[PDB]
C-alpha cells in the first residue's frame, strides 16, 4: 500500500528476544521492556541500575553498545517521578539501537555515566542545566547552555516560555541590565486540539 | 471521514431566511439534523420552526417571514452542529483557537448559570454555556448571552 | 568565453587542465527562465472507486508498544552480527 | 601478519590464537564465581565456550575471523577484555538478584 | 563499500628519493601552487555589477508581503485567519468584524516583518490567494518602527507590485 | 484624562506612564538622564534635536519602539518649538552651554530660547512645565552666565506661571564638567548627584504640589574648593573667565526654598560616586557644618 | 600557566565561543570551551508549534545543511505518523541531501583552510555554493532556509528544467574540487599544518560519541547511509571514505574524497528520477493541491484543519538519525497523541564533538586548536540549539 | 543507603521563580469545560491547572496586547486531581480545586416520540 | 473614500483616525500617514450585477484555480441581489 | 519517608556545608570587588551574601539544602573563575529598578495586582 509505511516482522521479532535477554540477565533493575510497532526497543530500569545497566550493554559480548548516541531527559509535571532519564545507544557490532530510560525527581541524585561512556559528560551538564537534575560524581557539573547566574531549568514544563527576566544595556549605569519580562505582544496561546478523538488504539479505561 | 471527494456534480443552495437579530441563518451549511426544530419545539415550548418541502429541497425554517425571538432562542446557535445557525453579534469578530476561555458566573439573574468567557488579547469576544447539571444544564437565557 | 586564444593557452598551461571545456560561468547551456506549463501527475489514491480511506489510514495502523515483560536457551544479539565492506573496486586506493 | 588493523590505536596481535585462549579461560574462571542459576553465567559461558572452540578448530586466522564474525581478531581480543571486566564487575553488583524496587503506580504510563 | 584515502606506500627506490628530494629543496609542489592561481588572475571574474545587474531569481523567491485584489478592486483577504494560525513566528495578527456593506474583512493584518521568518506558509495556508510574499527584497529601513507593517502598508505593497506579483503566481500556480 | 494616556502595566519598558514629555536640550549631559528615565517607564518622548541624528543615537535604546521620536528645531524659530510641544502634556527645557558662540551668547540660550518656549508651551496648553536654572543664578553675579540665568528665570515665571522652576548646584557624574573639569587641571561647594537630579525631575512631573513652585536641587554635603579639589586628585591618583567665576562662587543656601527631599529623593554623596566618575583617570575632604 | 578567559585582566570580546584554555609556554594543557552564546531555546519554543510550525527551526540548526536537517526531522514524524513518502519525493530528497553535502562540505573545508591562512579556495568554491543556493531558491524560493522537506515528501516538485541545471552544475565540479586539491592536498605548508594534528584512537572516538567523519577519520567502518539506511539510499552506489592515522589531514581527505561521491550519488539521481506525485497522497498528513482545494469539499476542510490546528500525531516516541554532513544527526521525538509535540531533543553531532576537543588538544600548540576546531567541522546553532 | 526525611516537600527554594510569582498567585485546578460548540467530549478527560488573569494593555506603537505576567500562557496537565494538588503544593501555590463534572446518564427512548397518553409526543419529525 | 478629519488627518477604509486630543498623531509629524486610497467597498460597488437564466449560479472568482473556492449561490428571492461571499460580486435572475 | 541523600544525611551535616559556604563566599567579595572594579564597597557586597543566605534560613530539607548549596558553590566558582563578568555579578543588586511599594494603598493607586 503506497501510503502506508511497511512493518518489519523480522526486526521485531528479534529486538523482542533481546528485550527479554537483557531482562532476564539483570532482574535487578530492570522493571520494564518494551518494543515499539516501528522497530525501537526500551528497557526501563530503576535508577540504581544506570551503571551496572550501561556498563553491561556497553561491554557484553552480544550487546557491544560502545556508542551513546544521545542521552536527554523529559519533564512529566503528572508523575511523582517527573523527570524521565532517557539513554540512546548504538551498536556498531550488531547494527542496532535501544533506548535506556530512568526517572527522578527534584532532589534524587542520578549516578554519572561518565565512567561507562566519556560522551556523557556534556549531555549530563546539560540536563542539569535545563532541568536542574543532579549527577552525582560528575567530574564537572555545571551549567553549559544557560546565561551565567541564570535562575532557574527552563526546560521544566512550569518555566515560562519567555522567562522571568529580559536583558538591555542601561546607559545610566553603563552595562547590561537584567529586569523582570515585559512583552510589547504577549504570546498569543492557541487551543488547537480537536474535541474528537484521533486514535481509538491507545485509548485510556475510564 | 474520507480524505477526498468523488462529487462531480453542481451543489445545491439555499436562500437564508431571517428570524431575528440574533441568529443569523446561512441554510445552505443546513445539514438537516433538526437539532433546532427539537429544541425550540421541546426545551424552548415553541412550536414556529420546521421543516418545509421534501427530499433534498427538504428546509428548514419558519416558511412564513417569522421571528424567533425567545428568551431561549440563542441555544439554537451552539447546537446546531453546523455554521447554518451562528450569532449575529459574534459574526466574523474571532476564531476559535485564539479565544481563551475563562470559566465564571453570570449574574443577569438570580439563577447562577455557568458561562465561558471567551476572550482574546484582552478584550470578551463572548459568553458561552458550561455544563451544569443542577442549575442551568447547558443553556443560557439570550440576555446572558 | 571572450578569452583570447593566447590567454586561453596561459591560463591552460598554468592550471594544467583544459579549463575551456569546463567553464566555472554559465552561458547558453542554462535552461531557459520562462518554462511551458507543468502537468503534474496525481497520486495512487486519486481513485473513484475501490478506495475507502480505512484502507489506506496509516495512522490508525500504529499501535501501542509490545510489552515483552513487566516488573507488575541460546544468548541472542539485538541483530545478526554485521557484514564485513568490502573494498571498493572503483578505486580501492587514492 | 597483517601490516594494520586499519584502526586507529588498535595494534596488530602476533599471537592471536594464544591471546584468544588465554582470554576465554580466564573468563570461564570468573564465570565460576557467579552462581549456576545466574543467567549472565548461563548465557556468557554459552557464548564464551564456542567462541574458545573455534579458536581452537581454526588455526588459519582470516579463516578463524570468518568464523567469529567479530571483525578483526583484534577486535575479537579486544571485545574478550570487555567481557572479562564486565564478568568482574557483575560479582560486584549481582544483577542476577530479584529486583530492588517496583516503580510508582503510573512511571511508564504514555501517554499520560 | 569503502576506500582509502591516505594508505599508500612510498617507493624507496634511488629515483622515487630523489624525486622527494628534488621535490623538498626546489619547492615543487608550492610552484605548481602558484600556476593555480596564476591561472585565475587570468580568468574572467564572476562579479557581477549590483544595482545596475541583479542574481537570477525564480517566481517562486519569498520577499515581501502584499495583499492582494480581485480583479474588480475587492480585497481577496476574508479574515479567515489561517494566515495567523499557521505563522510559525506568530508574526501576524488579524482582527475582523462585518463591513458596512455585510462583507466579511479585516480591520486589522498586521505583519511584524521584525518576528517574520519568511517561511512562505502564510500563502501556502491562504484559500484565496490574498497574502502573498513578493518578488522584492530591497526594502530595508532606518528604523524598527518602518518594519511593523499594517494592513495600509500592506495593501499598498499590493498594489505596488500587483503587476509582478500576478505573472509570477501565473508561473508557479501549476506545481501548486 | 485621555484614554490613551492613562498609565498601564507595571512601570517597565514596554509599559504605559501616560507621561508625553517634550525635553528641549536632550542630547547633553541631563538629557540623557532625564531622556533614559522616562523611557524606563514607557513614556513618550519627543526629542527636538538642533545637532546631528548620529549625535542622538545614543538616546535610541532608551525607549520601546516608537515611543523616542525625535524633530529638528531651531531655538529662534517659533513654529519649530510649536510643532514639537503641541501634543506635549509635560515640556522640559535644558537647553544651555557653559560657553559663548559667535552665534549664541548667554543670553541667547537662558533668556530668549527658555521665554520662547514658555509662551509657545502656554499658547499650546502644555500643561506642566520644567526649567532648570540655576542655585546661584543672580544678577548682581560676577558671572555673565549667572547674570542671564536669573533673567531667564523671572521670565519664565512671568510667562508660565505655573512652571516648575529647579534649581541645582553644580552636578557631578560621568559626563559632568566639574568632577572632570578638575581632573583635568573661601569658596564652599555643594556639589549634587546626576541621579539625584534626574529623580527630582521626574517627580516633579509626578507631583501636583511641584506646579508653580522653585526647587533648589543641592548634595548632603558642603566643601572647601580646596579641600574638594584635592579629593579629586587623591581619589583619581594624581576652560574659561567665566568658567572659573562659577567656580569660585560660593553656593548659595537658600532654606525657604524646598529641595529633593521634598520631592522625596535623597540627596548622594560625593564619596559614593567620586570614584565612579573619577575611575577612569587612573581620604575623605572635610565638610563645612 | 598561562590562561586566556576572556574578562577581567584581559580586555577582548570572545563571539560564537569562549574558550577557555590554560598554556605552558606554547603548549595547550586544559582546553574549557564556554558554549550557551547561540542557546535561544529552539527545543522548548517546539513544544509550542505544530509538527509543520516546528519544521521551519530544523533549517536554523546546522544552518550549513538545511534540508539535511529538515529530512532528520521529517523521517521521524513519518515514522511516528506510519506513512511513507513517494518514490519520487525520496529520490528528490537524496538529491538535495547530497547537494546539501556539497553546500557543507565545501564550507567546512574553505573556511577550515581560511582560518589558517588559504584564503582563496574560499572565493573559488563560494562561486559554487552560490550556484547551489540558486537551486534552493528554484524548488522553494529561498536559498537557505527553504523548508522544502516536510513529513510525506517535499513541499512542490521541480521546475521544468532544473533537472537540466543540476546536471550542467555537476559535469563541472569535479574540476573545481581538482583545483581544490591542487592549492592543499600536497602543500607542505597545509599538511605541516594537519598531518598528525589532533589524532584520536577509533575507541576514544567511539566511546567520546563521535560520529560522521570524525570516526571515519580513524578507520572506523560506518555510515548510515549503509549500515541504516534512509529514503532511498540503498538503490545509489557509493564509497565511504576511510582514513588511516585519525588526525586532522586524514578527515579533510575524507571530506574532500565525499564530495566526489556526493557527485557521484548526485550522476544517478538525476538519471534515476522517476515520475509521480511528490507528497504523500493521504490529505490528512498533506495539505490537498490548492485546485482541489477550491473545489472539493472534502479537500478544503482537510487544508483548513492541516493549517491550523495541524495533524495528529500517534502518540509515542522515536529516535532517529541520518548521516548529516557532519555526523550523525538525530531528534528523539516525543509524541502525546497531539498536533505538537511533546517533546523534541534534537542531537547534533558538534555537540559531541566538541566535548572532545579537550581531548584532542592535549600535546599541541595554541595555533593547533585552530585546526582541530576545523577538523571538527562546528556549527553552533546546533551545538547550542 | 536512605535517609528518614518527614518533612513537607517544598521546592519553593530551588525553582528560581520570583517571590511575586509564587505567593501572590492562584492556582486553578480543574477539568475543562466542554466547549459547548461542539459534541465531542475529548478535550474533558485530563485535569488543568492555570493561574488568575492579570492585566492586558494596549501597546502604544501598534495597539497590540502587552503583558506583564510570565505565567499568562502557562496551563499543564494531570492524569488526576491528586497529581495536580500534589504539583501546586511542593511549589508553593494557591489553588483552588473544582470537582470534575461529568454529565449524568439520561434515559432516552425512541419510542417516546410516539406516546399515546403522554406529553413526549413529538409534533414533527 | 479618502476623507480627511476636521483635524485634517485622513480617515482610513477601516475608520481609523486619531481624534483631537490623542498625542499618538505625533508619530506622523514630520513624517506621513500611509493609507492605503483604493477603498475596496467602493470599488466592488462598481461592478454590476450579472443577469442569470438559473436560480442557483456559482461563482469561483474568475481565474479558474486562481479565484477563491467555489459556491453556489441561491438567486430566488427577488427583494435583493445575491452576493459572493469571497468575491462581492452580485448576481439577479432573469 | 525513605529517600536517597545527596550529600547531608540529616540537616547536622547540611549545616556544616553551608557554614563552609558561606566563609568562602565571604573571603570572596573583597577579591570580586577589585577584581570586577565594583562600585559597591566590600561592605555591601558582604551584606548581600548574607541577605541572601538569610532568605533560606527556615528550609527543613536536608536535601534542599544539599541543592542550595551545591547551586552556591556553582555560583562561587562562576565568580572566582570570572566565567561571570560584571554584569552578571552587579544583577544581585538590581539597581535599575524603581522601587517597588508593598503597602496597600501604593499597590491599589498604581495597578491591579496584589
Ligand atoms: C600589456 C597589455 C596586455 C593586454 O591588455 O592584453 C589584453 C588582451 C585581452 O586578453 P583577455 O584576457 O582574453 O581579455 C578578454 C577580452 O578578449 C578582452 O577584450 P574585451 O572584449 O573585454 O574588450 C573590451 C575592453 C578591451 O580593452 C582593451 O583593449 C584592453 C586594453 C588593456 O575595453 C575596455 O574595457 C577598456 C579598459 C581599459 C583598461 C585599462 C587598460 C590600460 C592599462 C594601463 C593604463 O590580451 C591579449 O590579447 C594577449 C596579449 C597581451 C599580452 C598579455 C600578457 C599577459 C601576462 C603574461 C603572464 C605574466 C603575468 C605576470
Ligand atoms: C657545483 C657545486 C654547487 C654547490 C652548490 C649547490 C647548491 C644547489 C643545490 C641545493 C639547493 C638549495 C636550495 C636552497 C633553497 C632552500 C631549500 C629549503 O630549505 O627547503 C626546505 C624547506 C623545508 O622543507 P620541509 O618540507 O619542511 O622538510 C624539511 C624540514 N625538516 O622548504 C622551504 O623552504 C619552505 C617553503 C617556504 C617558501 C613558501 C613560500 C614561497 C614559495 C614560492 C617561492 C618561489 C621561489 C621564488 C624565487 C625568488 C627568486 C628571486
Ligand atoms: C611561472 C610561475 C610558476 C607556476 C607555473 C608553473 C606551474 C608548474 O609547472 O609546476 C608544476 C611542476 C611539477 O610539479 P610536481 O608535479 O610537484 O613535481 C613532480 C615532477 N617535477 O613544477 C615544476 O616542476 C617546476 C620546478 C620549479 C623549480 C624551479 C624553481 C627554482
Ligand atoms: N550640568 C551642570 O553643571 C548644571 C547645569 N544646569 C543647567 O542644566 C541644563 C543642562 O545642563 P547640561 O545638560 O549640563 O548642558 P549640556 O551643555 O550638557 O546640554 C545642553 C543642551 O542644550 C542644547 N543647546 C545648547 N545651546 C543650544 C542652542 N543655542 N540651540 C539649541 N539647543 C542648544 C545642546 O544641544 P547640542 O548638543 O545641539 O548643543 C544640549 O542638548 C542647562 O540649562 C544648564 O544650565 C544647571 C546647573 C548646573
Ligand atoms: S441544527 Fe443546524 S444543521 Fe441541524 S437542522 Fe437546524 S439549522 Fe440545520
Ligand atoms: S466550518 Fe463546518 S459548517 Fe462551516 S463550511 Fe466548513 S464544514 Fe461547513
Ligand atoms: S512568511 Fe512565515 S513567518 Fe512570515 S508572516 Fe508568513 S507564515 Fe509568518
Ligand atoms: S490573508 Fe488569506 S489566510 Fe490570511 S486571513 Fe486573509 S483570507 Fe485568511
Ligand atoms: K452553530
Ligand atoms: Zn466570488
Amino acid at each position: 500500500r503506497p501510503t502506508v509505511r511497511p512493518r518489519n516482522d523480522v526486526a521485531h521479532k528479534q529486538l523482542s528476544a533481546f528485550g527479554e535477554y537483557v531482562a532476564e540477565i539483570l532482574p535487578k533493575y530492570v522493571q520494564q521492556v518494551q518494543v515499539s510497532c516501528f522497530n525501537e526497543l526500551e528497557i526501563c530500569i530503576h535508577p540504581d541500575g544506570v551503571i551496572p545497566v550501561l556498563t553491561f550493554l556497553r561491554d557484553h559480548s552480544n550487546a557491544q553498545f560502545k556508542s551513546l548516541a544521545d542521552l536527554t531527559a523529559v519533564d512529566i509535571p503528572t508523575r511523582q517521578n517527573r523527570f524521565e532519564i532517557v539513554y540512546n545507544l548504538l551498536s556498531l557490532r550488531f547494527n542496532s539501537r535501544i533506548r535506556v530510560k530512568t526517572y527522578t525527581d527534584e532532589l534524587t541524585p542520578i549516578e554519572s555515566s561518565v565512567p561507562v561512556y566519556k560522551a556523557a559528560n556534556w549531555y549530563e551538564r546539560e540536563i542539569w542545566d535545563m532541568f536542574g537534575v543532579f549527577f552525582a560524581n560528575h567530574p564537572d557539573l555545571r551549567r553549559i547552555l544557560t546565561d551565567y547566574g541564570f535562575e532557574g531549568h527552563p526546560f521544566r514544563k512550569d518555566f515560562p516560555l519567555s522567562g522571568y527576566v529580559e536583558l538591555r544595556y542601561d546607559d545610566e549605569v553603563k552595562r547590561v541590565v537584567a529586569e523582570p519580562v515585559e512583552l510589547a505582544q504577549e504570546f498569543r496561546k492557541f487551543d488547537l486540539n480537536s474535541p474528537w478523538e484521533a486514535f481509538p488504539a491507545y485509548r485510556q479505561p475510564p | 471521514g474520507s480524505d477526498r471527494s468523488r462529487f462531480l456534480e453542481g451543489k445545491r443552495a439555499v436562500e437564508d431566511k431571517n428570524i431575528g437579530p440574533l441568529v443569523k441563518t446561512i441554510m445552505t451549511r443546513c445539514i438537516q439534523c433538526t437539532r433546532c426544530i427539537r429544541f425550540a419545539s421541546e426545551i424552548a415550548g415553541v412550536d414556529d420552526l420546521g421543516t418545509t418541502g421534501r427530499g433534498n429541497d427538504m428546509q428548514v425554517g419558519t416558511y412564513i417571514e417569522k421571528m424567533f425571538m425567545s428568551e431561549l432562542s440563542g441555544n439554537i446557535i451552539d447546537i446546531c452542529p453546523v455554521g447554518a445557525l451562528t450569532s449575529k453579534p459574534y459574526a466574523f469578530t474571532a476564531r476559535p483557537w485564539e479565544t481563551r476561555k475563562t470559566e465564571s458566573i453570570d449574574v443577569m439573574d438570580a439563577v447562577g448559570s455557568n458561562i465561558v468567557v471567551s476572550t482574546r488579547t484582552g478584550e470578551v469576544m463572548r459568553i458561552l454555556p458550561r455544563m451544569h447539571e443542577d442549575i442551568n444544564e447547558e443553556w443560557i437565557s439570550d440576555k446572558t448571552r | 568565453a571572450s578569452a583570447t586564444r593566447f590567454i586561453q593557452w596561459l591560463r591552460n598551461w598554468a592550471s594544467g587542465r583544459d579549463l575551456q571545456a569546463k567553464l566555472q560561468l554559465r552561458y547558453q547551456e542554462i535552461s531557459k527562465r520562462t518554462q511551458p506549463p507543468p502537468k503534474l501527475p496525481v497520486g495512487p489514491s486519486h481513485k473513484l472507486s475501490n478506495n475507502y480511506y480505512c484502507t489506506r489510514d496509516g495512522r490508525r495502523e500504529a499501535m501501542p508498544p509490545s510489552i515483552v515483560m513487566s516488573s507488575q536457551k541460546k544468548a541472542v544479539s539485538p541483530a545478526p552480527p554485521i557484514k564485513r565492506w568490502e573494498l571498493s573496486q572503483d578505486e580501492p586506493y587514492l | 601478519l597483517k601490516k594494520t588493523t586499519g584502526l586507529v590505536g588498535l595494534a596488530v596481535c602476533e599471537t592471536p590464537h594464544e591471546r584468544l585462549k588465554i582470554l576465554y579461560t580466564k573468563i570461564l574462571d570468573v564465570l565460576g564465581h557467579i552462581p549456576k542459576n545466574a543467567a549472565y553465567r548461563k548465557y556468557t559461558e554459552q557464548i564464551t565456550n564456542e567462541k574458545l572452540s573455534m579458536v581452537k578448530a581454526e588455526p588459519d586466522v582470516k579463516k578463524l575471523e570468518e568464523r567469529l564474525q567479530g571483525g578483526q581478531i583484534e577486535e575479537v581480543i579486544l571485545q574478550a577484555e570487555n567481557e572479562l571486566s564486565l564478568a568482574r564487575k557483575m560479582i560486584q553488583w549481582k544483577p542476577w538478584e530479584p529486583l530492588v524496587e517496583e516503580p510508582p503506580a503510573s512511571q511508564w504510563k504514555w501517554p499520560i | 563499500t569503502y576506500k582509502y584515502v591516505n594508505l599508500r606506500e612510498p617507493s624507496m627506490d634511488m629515483k622515487s628519493v630523489t624525486d622527494r628530494a628534488a621535490q623538498t629543496l626546489l619547492w615543487t609542489e608550492l610552484i605548481r601552487g602558484l600556476g593555480m592561481t596564476l591561472s585565475y588572475l587570468f580568468r574572467e571574474p564572476a562579479t557581477i555589477n549590483y544595482p545596475f545587474e541583479k542574481g537570477p531569481l525564480s517566481p517562486r523567491f519569498r520577499g515581501e508581503h502584499a495583499l492582494r485584489r480581485y480583479p474588480s478592486g475587492e480585497e481577496r483577504c476574508i479574515a479567515c485567519k489561517l494566515c495567523e494560525a499557521v505563522c510559525p513566528a506568530q508574526a501576524i495578527t488579524i482582527e475582523a468584524e462585518p463591513r458596512a456593506d455585510g462583507s466579511r474583512r479585516t480591520t486589522r493584518y498586521d505583519i511584524d516583518m521584525t518576528k517574520c521568518i519568511y517561511c512562505g506558509f502564510c500563502q501556502e495556508a491562504c484559500p484565496v490567494d490574498a497574502i502573498v510574499e513578493g518578488p522584492n527584497f530591497e526594502f530595508s529601513t532606518e528604523t524598527h518602527e518602518e518594519l511593523l507593517y499594517n494592513k495600509e502598508k500592506l495593501l499598498n505593497n499590493g498594489d505596488k507590485w500587483e503587476a509582478e506579483i500576478a505573472a509570477n503566481i501565473q508561473a508557479d500556480y501549476l506545481y501548486r | 484624562l485621555h484614554h490613551a494616556v492613562i498609565p498601564h502595566g507595571k512601570g517597565g519598558r514596554s509599559s504605559v506612564s501616560g507621561i508625553v514629555a517634550t525635553v528641549f536640550g536632550a542630547t547633553g549631559f541631563l538629557g540623557r538622564y532625564v531622556v533614559n528615565h522616562l523611557g524606563r517607564m514607557g513614556s513618550q518622548v519627543i526629542v527636538p534635536h538642533r545637532c546631528e541624528p548620529y549625535d542622538t543615537m545614543h538616546l535610541r535604546p532608551m525607549g520601546d519602539l516608537g515611543q523616542i521620536i525625535f524633530m529638528d528645531w531651531n531655538g529662534r524659530d517659533k513654529d519649530s518649538i510649536r510643532r514639537a510641544v503641541e501634543h506635549s502634556s509635560v515640556v522640559i527645557n535644558l537647553v544651555g552651554r557653559e560657553w559663548e558662540t559667535q552665534n549664541f551668547d548667554f543670553e541667547d540660550v537662558f533668556v530668549k530660547i527658555p521665554q520662547a518656549i514658555a509662551q509657545v508651551s502656554k499658547e499650546a496648553g502644555v500643561e506642566k512645565f520644567i526649567h532648570i536654572s540655576h542655585l546661584n543664578a543672580d544678577i548682581k553675579s560676577s558671572s555673565k552666565y549667572l547674570r542671564s540665568k536669573a533673567v531667564g528665570e523671572k521670565e519664565v515665571r512671568e510667562t508660565f506661571p505655573e512652571a516648575t522652576i529647579i534649581k541645582p548646584a553644580e552636578i557631578f557624574g560621568r559626563e559632568d564638567r566639574f568632577l572632570n573639569y578638575f581632573a583635568n587641571i573661601k569658596t564652599v561647594k555643594q556639589p549634587v548627584y546626576i541621579v539625584d537630579v534626574t529623580k527630582g525631575i521626574i517627580n516633579a512631573i509626578k507631583d501636583p504640589d511641584a506646579r508653580g513652585k522653585t526647587f533648589a536641587f543641592v548634595g548632603p554635603s558642603r566643601y572647601l574648593l580646596f579641600d574638594l579639589v584635592q579629593y579629586v586628585f587623591a581619589v583619581a591618583h594624581r576652560t574659561t573667565r567665566d568658567k572659573v567665576e562659577r567656580i569660585h562662587t560660593t553656593d548659595k543656601i537658600l532654606p525657604h526654598l524646598p529641595g529633593l527631599e521634598d520631592l522625596g529623593v535623597e540627596a548622594t554623596p560625593l564619596e559614593l560616586k567620586a570614584i565612579e566618575v573619577l575611575r577612569r583617570h587612573r581620604q575623605p575632604a572635610k565638610t563645612i557644618p | 600557566n598561562l590562561t586566556l578567559n576572556f574578562g577581567p585582566q584581559h580586555p577582548a570580546a570572545h563571539g560564537v565561543l569562549r574558550l577557555v584554555m590554560e598554556l605552558s609556554g606554547e603548549m595547550v594543557r586544559k582546553c574549557d570551551p564556554h558554549i550557551g552564546l547561540l542557546h535561544r531555546g529552539t527545543e522548548k519554543l517546539i513544544e509550542y508549534k505544530t509538527y509543520l510550525q516546528a519544521l521551519p527551526y530544523f533549517d536554523r540548526l546546522d544552518y550549513v545543511s538545511m534540508m539535511c536537517n529538515e529530512q532528520a526531522y521529517s523521517l521521524a514524524v513519518e515514522k511516528l505518523l506510519n506513512i511513507r513518502p513517494p518514490p519520487r519525493a525520496q529520490w528528490i530528497r537524496v538529491l538535495f541531501g547530497e547537494i546539501t553535502r556539497l553546500l557543507n562540505h565545501i564550507m567546512a573545508v574553505t573556511t577550515h583552510a581560511l582560518d589558517i591562512g588559504a584564503m582563496t579556495p574560499f572565493f573559488w568554491m563560494f562561486e559554487e555554493r552560490e550556484k547551489m543556493f540558486e537551486f534552493y531558491e528554484r524548488v522553494s524560493g529561498a536559498r537557505m532556509h527553504a523548508a522544502y522537506v516536510r513529513p510525506g515528501g517535499v513541499h512542490q516538485d521541480l521546475p521544468l528544467g532544473l533537472m537540466d541545471d543540476i546536471y550542467e552544475f555537476s559535469k563541472n565540479f569535479s574540476l573545481r574540487i581538482d583545483e581544490l586539491e591542487e592549492m592543499l592536498t600536497n602543500n607542505r605548508i597545509w599538511r605541516n599544518r594537519t598531518v598528525d594534528i589532533g589524532i584520536v584512537t577509533a575507541e576514544d572516538a567511539l566511546n567520546y560519541g563521535f560520529s560522521g567523519v570524525m570516526l571515519r577519520g580513524s578507520g572506523i567502518q560506518w555510515d548510515l547511509r549503509k549500515t541504516q539506511p534512509y529514503d532511498v539510499y540503498d538503490q545509489v552506489e557509493f564509497d565511504v571514505p576511510i582514513g588511516s592515522r585519525g588526525d586532522c589531514y586524514d578527515r579533510y581527505l575524507c571530506r574532500v574524497e565525499e564530495m566526489r561521491q556526493s557527485i557521484r550519488i548526485i550522476s544517478q539521481c538525476l538519471n534515476k528520477m522517476p515520475p509521480g506525485e511528490i507528497k504523500v497522497d493521504d490529505a490528512k498528513v498533506s495539505p490537498p493541491k490548492r485546485a482541489e482545494m477550491k473545489t472539493s469539499m472534502e479537500s478544503l476542510i482537510h487544508h483548513f484543519k492541516l493549517y491550523t490546528e495541524g495533524y495528529q500525531v500517534p502518540p509515542g516516541a522515536t529516535y532517529t538519525a541520518i548521516e548529516a554532513p557532519k555526523g550523525e544527526f538525530g531528534v528523539y521525538l516525543v509524541s502525546d497523541g497531539s498536533s505538537r509535540p511533546y517533546r523534541c531533543k534534537i542531537k547534533a553531532p558538534g555537540f559531541a564533538h566538541l566535548a572532545g576537543l579537550d581531548k584532542m588538544s592535549k600535546g599541541h600548540m595554541l595555533a593547533d586548536v585552530v585546526a582541530i576546531i576545523g577538523t571538527q567541522d562546528i556549527v553552533f546553532g546546533e551545538v547550542d540549539r | 543507603q536512605l535517609i528518614t526525611v518527614d518533612e513537607k516537600l517544598d521546592i519553593t527554594t530551588i525553582t528560581g521563580v520570583p517571590e511575586e510569582h509564587i505567593k501572590t498567585r492562584k492556582a486553578r485546578i480543574f477539568v475543562p469545560a466542554r466547549n459547548n460548540m461542539q459534541s465531542g467530549v475529548n478535550n474533558t478527560k485530563k485535569w488543568k491547572m492555570e493561574f488568575d488573569t492579570r492585566e492586558r494593555w494596549e501597546n502604544p506603537l501598534m495597539g497590540w496586547a502587552s503583558t506583564a505576567d510570565p505565567l499568562s500562557n502557562l496551563v499543564l496537565t494531570f492524569s488526576t486531581k491528586e497529581d495536580a494538588v500534589a504539583f501546586a503544593e511542593k511549589n508553593g501555590w494557591s489553588y483552588d480545586v473544582e470537582e470534575r463534572k461529568v454529565p449524568k446518564p439520561k434515559s432516552k427512548s425512541y419510542g417516546a416520540n410516539f406516546s399515546w397518553n403522554k406529553r413526549t409526543r413529538v409534533s414533527t419529525k | 473614500g479618502v476623507r480627511t478629519s476636521p483635524t485634517g488627518e485622513k480617515v482610513t477604509h477601516t475608520g481609523q483616525v486619531y481624534d483631537d486630543g490623542d498625542y499618538r498623531k505625533v508619530r506622523f509629524v514630520g513624517r506621513q500617514k500611509e493609507v492605503n486610497e483604493n477603498f475596496a467597498i467602493d470599488l466592488i460597488a462598481e461592478q454590476p450585477v450579472s443577469q442569470v437564466g438559473s436560480r442557483v449560479i456559482s461563482c469561483d472568482g474568475g481565474g479558474g484555480a486562481l479565484g477563491h473556492p467555489r459556491v453556489y449561490i441561491n438567486l430566488d428571492k427577488e427583494t435583493k441581489t445575491g452576493t459572493c461571499g469571497y468575491c462581492g460580486l452580485q448576481f439577479r435572475q432573469q | 519517608t525513605s529517600v536517597k541523600p545527596i550529600f547531608s544525611r540529616d540537616m547536622n551535616e547540611a549545616k556544616r556545608r553551608v557554614r563552609e559556604l558561606y566563609r568562602a563566599w565571604y573571603r570572596e567579595v573583597p577579591n570580586t570587588v577589585h577584581l570586577f572594579q565594583l562600585d559597591i564597597s566590600v561592605k555591601q557586597g558582604r551584606d548581600k551574601v548574607r541577605e541572601m543566605f538569610k532568605k533560606n534560613a527556615h528550609i527543613t530539607d536536608p536535601r534542599v539544602v544539599d541543592l542550595l548549596v551545591i547551586k552556591g558553590k556553582m555560583e562561587l566558582e562562576e565568580t572566582i573563575k570570572v566565567w561571570k563578568q560584571r554584569t552578571h555579578v552587579m544583577r544581585f543588586f538590581h539597581e535599575t529598578e524603581a522601587p517597588r511599594p508593598k503597602d496597600f494603598l501604593s499597590k491599589f493607586y498604581v495597578g491591579h495586582d496584589p
